[PDB]
């Protein structure tokens, strides 16, 4: 339980909100 | 005659529809509280590593040492569990 | 923008000209059929690709033909 | 080429959100990005494949280190029929108390999933015993991964980019895939088998660190180059060996007694040994056979333009097939993608009937997923295959370099080719309809004995021909004096005939008119598929509807309501058909797998040889006999561990009829309605403030029907796979 | 027997089904006057249920396991009678239907408006040509051996 | 009673007594997001003061620990958890819109038609300093109810 | 010579959901004018009844094909004749149509061809002879 409940929000919440962020700046982008 | 050249701004309409110049109606001192508190949050480039960075550390600490009394999942199981269809 | 063409089997009877709901076509002189005029597509930039030039064109395998392409806003037919 | 689709100007000047859309979809075609050269189109597929394998071994690296980390393997070999092996922890903060519990499952301290895939049989198989030994081989994959991106990379460097005219080396790398690729792995891996698998299977513990001083056959190589092989065949394990003890193991490397290992239930590892060092010396002498750097071999240029029948039947034979094949990558990944179709059903036909890991026979679950996954892979495989075929024939083909070829006669001859697919579909559906509705009939009038109950005597005689008694029909093994059986008594015979003639194995179950029917349905579904898909393929550089639909591509739109109408009529959009069909092709055949064998495993064949002869059967005594626990893991009184599977069942019908949407109601309709969306947003104060940077339109034709097709495909396997795995595992067939 | 199976007329299953439905069928008898209509219907379907029980068992069938007669195809000629026989008929009749199809087509085909006698039959002609379909076998290995069949 | 926009019956859209009334053209004029003059970061203070105090309602109301004694600390947390992310929503908006040296995309007319200076609210540094202020004013606005409801 | 455009009226219209939005603002949008020789009811493109004045007459619309259509329907049922224009956020206009004085059905001297290939369609080369070049094989 000690890294599920690090990785398991991590993969789950923070890397998909910073590749979405990412991602919508380099779509956007001109 | 709604139309016109040398105005393309009135003839496409692009007016302001409740755009009011008015002055600020705040507490003007106020107003230099909120200036200068909120003032680092004003750059968006440092505010994004910000709410990135504060959140995903946040985010890990709340989670990370989250009490069996409010997660079912660090809680744990309880009950004795129970065997396999086939003796499994 | 998508390509329009123009083959030279056209007996040009005008009718994708009529049929043009952005005015892509015109009818150009020519000395190849007996109408002697032929189909042209000099303003592409407007059309949007309905094909109903297409549906309008006679001749045995089309005289106009529209390839759809890159796609703007006005090909997409936007208002907004 | 300044935003977003930087390999597409044309998409990246298009001002809606249909550029982003298509900015991902084409991403993988090369061929169409702005300035591609064919040397850029080679290294591009070359580095990709290097992308392709380091995922492969990624993945592979994760179920290892998963199973160590969170699974009860160690627990799983010491008592393999008596522990659900474990996949990974599950960590949800979802899940309420009575979900934490239910999941609570094998000798876990937390909620699990347990594994379906089958790769703890398989690795205690080959010889995997502890979690540590699990640990390092996902290490080694770690490394493969890394190793596998550096070259990728590399490769993409200009010192290192290969020319053209090396990946088109055709000759060299046939011989080096099949006697590297094929031939020395295969030998290699029987050289494990020998050394770590086989001691495993004996309980012996043979290591890295100790397989130096430790011999696989006490009589060492002496026996190998002297030529005496049968030394290496003498002491073969007994057959009341239990597998991972002493008790009854022999010393045999190298085996040919068919059949199974009695207690495991699965293949003699020393008979899997020797296939694997035998297959081993016909690939590396296969692989000899075309002309390198040395002056022997064959042209296949050569050969082919060679294979022309003297009286003209076939024009000019297979002139000029080897640049039209070496020339188009759709044509190899056409070959590619119809061959490894062919042997992944192989694949799943084989293994269901002739398990080769210990313990995974009597794991129906386990069982029906593998089946039920490889046969929904193939499938797709195969349509694939076609829809390349149809690519090749417009982006690749040229019809004067293949003039009068065994290739350009397809096309001349494209009616009749397509007009008799349509008439073997047509006869299959009337018949094996008209047959079901007629025992239906039957049925719903009180007198079954009024069926049409054809038996399957062909396939029951060439079980019979296998040494299979059941039919009295005496052919061949099934005699008493047949060559063929005298010739084979001495060796595989008396292994092979005691498995194919115990009936609760799934060698060569027993048929009756219940496979019968079903069988074709099955041909229904191949021969209609394959006619969307050849029709599809044959018609793609024109028709007389569309005499130059090859100007076109291989998807666009349509070609507008004119001549008629004609929506769908792309090669891209009879793939798009063809879709549907092999959906119903596998599901067919996959429902028939599951039935056939959980009356099997329940000790009722009776069941499906009864009740699967009208379709009434099939509805009532297979899906809805068998969704019972399936639909209450979750009911008003509680839940149980089976409360996923009734979510992803019911998830599973929710997304194959939101697919329905996409498919039915088409573009215009939603582009006027997203119009007054646009309107409303821009007279909607304080949202009036915000702007989108790029137009909403709606979807486009061709979008849409991928978009209805995913939607569709990816519910289809989400419903049955719920169901599959729940009715299985809820009572262990 | 073929296939292990057992002839219909020495199976227990089969005598046993063939019970068990004269029972479901007496189960209703019995709730009607002998005299009455649904009676006498009833009772008409027993006595059809025992015609074709044993009309099974005296033809040769075949039961399974299940109690049902089995079809034999494979050519046996004890079992002609269960494809080969009425596919023969099916054949000849089908082959009638197709070529006076195509007698039709071909009679009309040279006429002015041709599609006015394929939505409005010329019942006439049609009553002409519906007996060629006696002979298709000859006639159309004929229109074959003289090209007259297919086009080139 | 239902006349076209601003006397121009030609431009997309109505002048109703919804869109345009003494009393809503008043009312709408009044809100923080249309005073075009003023100061944007004092605008996003207003903003993000009236949402996280919203916010804490639903959340702490409405979630998974709503009928336990952890229930106002939790959704507060939630509360102050969706100003986070959406002053991300609002920062990523602001780098794909506007350029460090754009000016001002807002309407530089009125009503009557005369030229005024346009909203800097729509430019980079004018939405920069109006999602600080939100996000300043969001967490406060989450603490000040989670002050009255709690303590 | 392209006619000019001045500050004409415009029909009696009292305004739809369906006119300009901001595309006019930011990128272009058209106008067609007329003459009619009375006052009276037609439809407008984008809904609804206006009234179209006698004489000159303006009128603003949002896309090129929505002028087209309004003056298709002026020659067939008004029997008037139509000119339309493109107008640039600049202020720039731009005459379209109909483009050199004549509808294009009509043959006129003058117009060059654009788009013409001189061999009939099925001769066009397949696919293959034009990879990797740039070219579609409606393009040589
Ligand atoms: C190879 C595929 C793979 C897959 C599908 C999973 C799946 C999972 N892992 Mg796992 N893991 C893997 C490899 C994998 N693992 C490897 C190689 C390691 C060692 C480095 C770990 C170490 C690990 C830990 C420590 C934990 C998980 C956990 C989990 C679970 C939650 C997701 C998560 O936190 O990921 C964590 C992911 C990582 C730590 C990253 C390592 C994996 C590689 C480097 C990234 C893969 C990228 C992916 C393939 C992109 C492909 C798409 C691309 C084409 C665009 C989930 C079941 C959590 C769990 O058990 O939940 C209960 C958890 O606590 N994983
Ligand atoms: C796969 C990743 C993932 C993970 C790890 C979570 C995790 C969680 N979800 Mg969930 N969720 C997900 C995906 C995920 N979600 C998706 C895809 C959906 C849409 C279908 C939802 C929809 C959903 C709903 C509708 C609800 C949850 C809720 C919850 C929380 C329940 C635990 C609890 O009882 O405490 C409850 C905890 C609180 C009330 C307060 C916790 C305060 C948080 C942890 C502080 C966050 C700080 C940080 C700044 C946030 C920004 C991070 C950013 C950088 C990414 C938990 C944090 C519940 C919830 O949080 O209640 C509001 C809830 O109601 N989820
Ligand atoms: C001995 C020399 C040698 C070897 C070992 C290889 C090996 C390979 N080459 Mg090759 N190559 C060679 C020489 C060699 N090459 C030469 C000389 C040239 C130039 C003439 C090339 C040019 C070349 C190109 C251009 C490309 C390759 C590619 C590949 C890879 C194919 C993908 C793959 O993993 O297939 C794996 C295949 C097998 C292991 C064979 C088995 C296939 C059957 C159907 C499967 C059997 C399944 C079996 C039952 C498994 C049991 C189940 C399992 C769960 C245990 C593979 C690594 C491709 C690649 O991916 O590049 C990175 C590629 O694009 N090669
Ligand atoms: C060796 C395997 C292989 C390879 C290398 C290729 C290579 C190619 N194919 Mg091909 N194909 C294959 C197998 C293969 N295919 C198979 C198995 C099929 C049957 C489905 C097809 C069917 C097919 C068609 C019909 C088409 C191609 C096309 C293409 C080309 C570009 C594809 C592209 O940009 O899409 C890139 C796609 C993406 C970046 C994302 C796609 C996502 C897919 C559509 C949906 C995934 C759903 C997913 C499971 C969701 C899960 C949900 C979750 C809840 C579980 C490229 C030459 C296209 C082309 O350009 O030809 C002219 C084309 O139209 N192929
Ligand atoms: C209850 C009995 C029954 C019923 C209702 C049907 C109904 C049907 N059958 Mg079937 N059939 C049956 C019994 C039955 N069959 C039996 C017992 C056999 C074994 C002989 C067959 C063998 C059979 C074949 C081989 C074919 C049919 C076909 C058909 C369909 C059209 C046939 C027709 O007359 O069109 C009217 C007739 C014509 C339009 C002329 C062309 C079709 C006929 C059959 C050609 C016959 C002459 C030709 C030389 C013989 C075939 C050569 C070879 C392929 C065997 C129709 C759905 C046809 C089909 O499925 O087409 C797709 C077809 O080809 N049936
Ligand atoms: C259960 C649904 C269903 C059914 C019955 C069919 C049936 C058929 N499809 Mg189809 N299809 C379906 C779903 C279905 N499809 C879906 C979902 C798609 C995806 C878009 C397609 C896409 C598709 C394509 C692309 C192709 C087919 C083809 C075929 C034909 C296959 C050959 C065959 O069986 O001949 C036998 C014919 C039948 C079984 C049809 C029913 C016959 C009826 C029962 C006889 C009626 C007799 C009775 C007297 C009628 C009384 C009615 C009264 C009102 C007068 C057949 C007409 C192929 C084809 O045309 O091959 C020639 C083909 O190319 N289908
Ligand atoms: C799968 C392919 C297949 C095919 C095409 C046939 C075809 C045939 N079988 Mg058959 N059969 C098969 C498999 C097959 N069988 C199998 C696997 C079995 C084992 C159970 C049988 C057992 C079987 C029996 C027991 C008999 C047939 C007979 C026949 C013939 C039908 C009647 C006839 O026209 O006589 C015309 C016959 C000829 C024109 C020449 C037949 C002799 C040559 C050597 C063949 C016909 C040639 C019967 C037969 O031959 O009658 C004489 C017969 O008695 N079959
Ligand atoms: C003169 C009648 C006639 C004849 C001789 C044939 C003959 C043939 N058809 Mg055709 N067909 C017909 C009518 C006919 N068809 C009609 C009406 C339809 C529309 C439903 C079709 C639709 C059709 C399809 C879709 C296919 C064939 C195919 C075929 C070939 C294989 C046999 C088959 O599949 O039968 C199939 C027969 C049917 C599906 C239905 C026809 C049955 C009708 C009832 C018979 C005609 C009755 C007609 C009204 C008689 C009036 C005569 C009277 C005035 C005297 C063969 C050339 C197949 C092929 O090309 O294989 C190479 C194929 O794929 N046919
Ligand atoms: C359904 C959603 C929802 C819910 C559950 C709440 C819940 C609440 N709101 Mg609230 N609110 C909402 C939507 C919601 N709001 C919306 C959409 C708005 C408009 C932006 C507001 C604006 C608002 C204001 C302005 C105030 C509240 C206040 C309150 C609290 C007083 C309730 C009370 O007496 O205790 C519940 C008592 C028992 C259950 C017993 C309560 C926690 C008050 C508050 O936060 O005080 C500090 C307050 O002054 N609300
Ligand atoms: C369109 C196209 C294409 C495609 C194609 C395809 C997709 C195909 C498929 C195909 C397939 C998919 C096929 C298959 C086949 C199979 C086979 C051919 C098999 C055979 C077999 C055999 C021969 C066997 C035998 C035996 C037995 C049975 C028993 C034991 C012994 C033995 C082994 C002898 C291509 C690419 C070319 C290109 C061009 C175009
Ligand atoms: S329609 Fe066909 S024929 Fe008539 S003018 Fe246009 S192109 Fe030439």
């Amino acid at each position: 339980i000690n890294l599920p409940s690090l990785f398991v929000p991590l993969v789950g919440l923070l890397f998909p909100a910073v590749a979405m962020a990412s991602l919508f700046l380099h779509v956007e982008k001109r | 005659v709604y139309f016109d050249l040398e105005d393309l701004g009135n003839t496409t309409g692009q007016w302001d529809l409740y755009g009011s110049d008015a002055p600020s109606p705040y507490n003007s001192l106020q107003s230099k509280f909120f200036e200068t508190f909120a003032a680092p949050f004003t750059k968006r480039g440092l505010l994004l590593k910000f709410l990135i960075l504060g959140g995903g550390s946040t985010l890990a600490y709340f989670s990370a040492t989250a009490s069996g009394d409010i997660l079912p999942i660090k809680k744990g199981p309880q009950l004795p569990p129970q065997l396999g269809p086939r003796l499994g | 923008s998508h390509s329009v063409k123009i083959y030279d089997t056209c007996i040009g009877c005008t009718q994708c000209v009529r049929a043009c709901p952005t005015d892509v076509l015109e009818m150009i002189p020519w000395g190849g059929c007996k109408a002697k005029q032929i189909a042209s597509a000099p303003r592409t930039e407007d059309c949007v690709g309905c094909k109903r030039c297409e549906s309008a064109c006679p001749t045995d395998f089309l005289s106009v033909r529209v390839y759809l392409w890159h796609e703007t806003t006005r090909s997409m037919g936007l208002a907004y | 080429a300044l935003r977003f689709p930087r390999f597409s100007q044309g998409l990246a000047q298009d001002p809606t959100t249909r550029r982003i859309w298509f900015g991902i979809a084409t991403a993988h075609d090369f061929e169409s990005h702005d300035d591609i050269t064919e040397g850029r189109l080679y290294q591009n597929i070359f580095a990709s494949h290097f992308g392709q394998l380091a995922i492969i071994f990624l993945w592979t690296s994760g179920n290892l280190f998963h199973v160590a980390w969170q699974g009860n393997f160690e627990a799983w070999v010491q008592d393999p029929l008596h522990v659900r092996p474990i996949a990974h922890a599950i960590w949800d903060p979802h899940f309420g108390q009575p979900a934490v519990e239910a999941f609570t499952r094998g000798g876990a301290l937390g909620p699990v999933n347990i594994a379906y895939s089958g790769v703890y049989q398989w690795w205690y198989t080959i010889g995997l015993r502890t979690n540590e030994d699990l640990y390092t081989g996902a290490i080694f994959l770690l490394f493969l991964s890394f190793i596998s991106l550096l070259a990728g990379w590399l490769h993409l460097q200009p010192k290192w980019k290969p020319s053209v005219s090396w990946f088109k080396n055709a000759e060299s790398r046939l011989n080096h895939h099949l006697s590297g690729l094929f031939g020395v792995s295969s030998l290699a891996w029987a050289g494990h088998l020998v050394h770590v698998a086989i001691p495993g299977s004996r309980g012996e513990y043979v290591r890295w660190n100790n397989f130096l001083s430790v011999l696989p056959h006490p009589q060492g190589l002496g026996p190998l180059f002297t030529g005496q092989w049968n030394l290496y065949a003498q002491n073969p394990d007994s057959s009341n060996h239990l597998f991972s003890t002493s008790q009854g193991a022999g010393t045999a490397i190298l085996t040919l007694l068919g059949g199974f290992h009695p207690q495991t239930q699965s293949l003699w590892l020393t008979d899997m040994a020797h296939h694997h060092l035998a297959i081993a010396i016909l690939f590396l002498i296969g692989g000899h056979m075309y002309r390198t750097n040395f002056g022997i071999g064959h042209s296949i240029k050569y050969i082919l333009e060679a294979h022309i029948p003297p009286g003209g039947r076939l024009g000019r034979g297979h002139k000029g097939l080897y640049d039209t094949i070496n020339n188009s990558i759709h044509f190899q990944l056409g070959l590619a993608l119809a061959s490894l179709g062919v042997i992944t059903s192989l694949v799943a036909q084989h293994m269901y009937s002739l398990p080769a890991y210990a313990f995974i026979a009597q794991d129906f679950t386990t069982q029906a997923a593998l089946y039920t996954h490889h046969q929904y892979i193939a499938g797709f495989i195969m349509t694939g295959a076609f829809a390349h075929g149809a690519i090749f024939f417009i982006r690749d083909y040229n019809p004067e370099q293949n003039a009068d070829n065994v290739l350009a006669r397809m096309l001349e001859h494209k009616e009749a080719i397509i007009s008799h697919l349509s008439w073997a579909s047509l006869f299959l559906g009337f018949h094996t309809l008209g047959l079901y509705v007629h025992n239906d009939v039957m049925l719903a009038f009180g007198t079954p004995e009024k069926q049409i109950l054809i038996e399957p005597i062909f396939a029951q005689w060439i079980q019979s021909a296998h040494g299979k008694t059941s039919y009295g029909f005496d052919v061949l093994l099934s005699s008493t004096n047949s060559p063929a059986l005298n010739a084979g008594r001495s060796i595989w015979l008396p292994g092979w005939l005691n498995a194919i003639n115990e009936n609760s194995n799934s060698l060569f179950l027993t048929i009756g008119p219940g496979d019968f029917l079903v069988h074709h349905a099955i041909a229904l579904g191949l021969h209609t598929t394959t006619l969307i898909l050849v029709k599809g393929a044959l018609d793609a550089r024109g028709s007389k509807l569309m005499p130059d639909k090859k100007d076109f591509g291989y998807s666009f739109p349509c070609d507008g309501p004119g001549r008629g109408g004609t929506c769908d009529i792309s090669a891209w959009d009879a793939f798009y058909l063809a879709v549907f069909w092999m959906l119903n092709t596998i599901g067919w055949v996959t429902f028939y797998w599951h039935w056939k064998h959980i009356t099997l495993w329940q000790g009722n064949v009776s069941q499906f040889n009864e009740s699967s002869t009208y379709l009434m059967g099939w509805l009532r005594d297979y899906l809805w006999l068998n969704s019972s626990q399936l639909i209450n893991g979750y009911n008003p009184f509680g839940m149980n561990s089976l409360s996923v599977w009734a979510w992803m069942f019911l998830f599973g019908h929710l997304v194959w009829a939101t697919g329905f949407m996409f498919l039915i109601s088409w573009r215009g309709y939603w582009q006027e309605l997203i119009e007054t969306l646009a309107w409303a947003h821009e007279r909607t104060p304080l949202a009036n403030l915000i702007r989108w940077r790029d137009k909403p339109v709606a979807l486009s034709i061709v979008q849409a029907r991928l978009v209805g097709l995913v939607h569709f495909s990816v519910g289809y396997i989400f419903t049955y796979a719920a169901f599959l795995i729940a009715s299985t595992s809820g009572k262990f067939g | 027997d073929i296939a292990g199976l057992t002839p219909c007329k020495d199976s227990k299953q089969f005598a046993k089904r063939e019970k068990q439905s004269i029972k479901k069928l007496e189960s209703s008898l019995k709730l009607y006057a002998p005299d009455s209509a649904p009676a006498l219907a009833i009772n008409a379907t027993i006595e059809k249920t025992k015609r074709r029980f044993d009309n099974y068992g005296k033809q040769g069938l075949l039961c399974g396991a299940d109690g049902l007669p089995h079809l034999i195809v494979s050519g046996d000629q004890r079992h002609w009678g269960e494809f080969i026989t009425p596919g023969i008929l099916f054949l000849y009749i089908a082959g009638w239907i197709g070529w006076v199809g195509r007698s039709y087509l071909i009679a009309i085909r040279d006429d002015k408006k041709p599609t006015q006698k394929e939505i409005i039959i010329d019942v006439p002609l049609a009553t002409r040509l519906v007996f060629r379909g006696f002979s298709w076998p000859i006639a159309a290995y004929r229109e074959l051996l003289n090209g007259e069949l297919v086009a080139k | 009673v239902v006349q076209p926009i601003n006397g121009d019956p030609f431009i997309g859209s109505l002048e109703t007594p919804v869109t345009s009334s003494p009393l809503v053209a008043w009312y709408l004029s009044n809100l923080p997001g249309y005073r075009t003059a003023v100061n944007p970061l004092l605008r996003g203070i207003e903003v993000g003061l009236a949402h996280g105090f919203l916010l804490v309602g639903p959340f702490v109301k409405a979630g998974p620990l709503r009928n336990t004694e952890i229930a106002g600390q939790a959704g507060s947390l939630a509360a102050g958890g969706l100003v986070v992310i959406l002053s991300i929503c609002l920062t990523i908006y602001g780098i794909s819109s506007f350029n460090e040296g754009d000016p001002s995309t807002a309407p530089s007319l009125t009503l009557t038609g005369r030229k005024k200076q346009p909203d800097q609210l729509q430019t980079a540094d004018g939405w920069a300093k109006f999602t600080g202020g939100f996000f300043f004013g969001g967490i406060s606005g989450v603490i000040w109810a989670f002050f009255l409801l709690y303590v | 010579p392209p006619e000019l455009d001045p500050n004409t009226p415009s029909p009696i219209f009292g305004g739809s959901t369906g006119g300009l939005l901001r595309k006019a603002q930011v990128e272009e949008f058209y106008v067609i004018t007329w003459e009619s020789p009375k006052e009276q009811i037609f439809e407008m493109p984008t809904g609804g009844a206006a009234i179209m004045r006698e004489g000159p007459n303006l009128l603003k619309l949002a896309r090129k094909e929505q002028c087209l259509a309004l003056g298709t329907r002026l020659r067939s049922k008004y029997k008037i004749k139509y000119q339309f224009y493109r107008v640039f956020p600049s202020g720039e206009v731009q005459y379209l149509h109909p483009k050199d004085g004549v509808y294009p059905e009509k043959v006129n001297p003058g117009r060059q061809g654009v788009g013409v290939n001189f061999r009939s369609i099925g001769k066009n080369v397949s696919p293959i002879e034009v990879k990797f070049t740039g070219k579609q094989p409606y393009d040589l």
